[PDB]
């Protein structure tokens, strides 16, 4: 019925690939910095509007 | 089979065959050590960015 098999003496390790996580961290950090820059741009725009 | 008194069976090991097999096994063991070193450096660069 589609089930697997059992192997004695073995163990299934985590299926986490430590390679792609670092590049994903780089991309996430850059995207977060870009969004924070957008927040700063909006705040600066509104501040210089209200400086009048 | 038949038996024979006053005699014994040997160890059926030839040093000629084992010594050549030991040399081959050692290199195979040496070789895989390169992969660990290669995988170690290939990961060291990534974490250090």
């Amino acid at each position: 019925n589609g089930a697997g098999l059992l192997y004695q003496g073995y163990v299934e390790t985590s299926n986490v690939n430590v390679a792609e996580e670092l590049v994903n961290m780089i991309q996430v950090q850059r995207a977060y910095e870009i969004n924070s820059k957008a927040v700063s741009t909006t705040d600066q725009m509104l501040q210089k509007l209200t400086q009048l | 089979g038949k038996l024979t008194n006053g005699a014994l069976e040997a160890s059926n090991v030839d040093l000629s065959k084992e010594l050549v097999n030991m040399i081959v096994a050692q290199r195979n063991y040496q070789s895989n050590a390169q992969t660990i070193k290669t995988q170690d450096q290939i990961l060291n660069t990534l974490v250090n960015l």
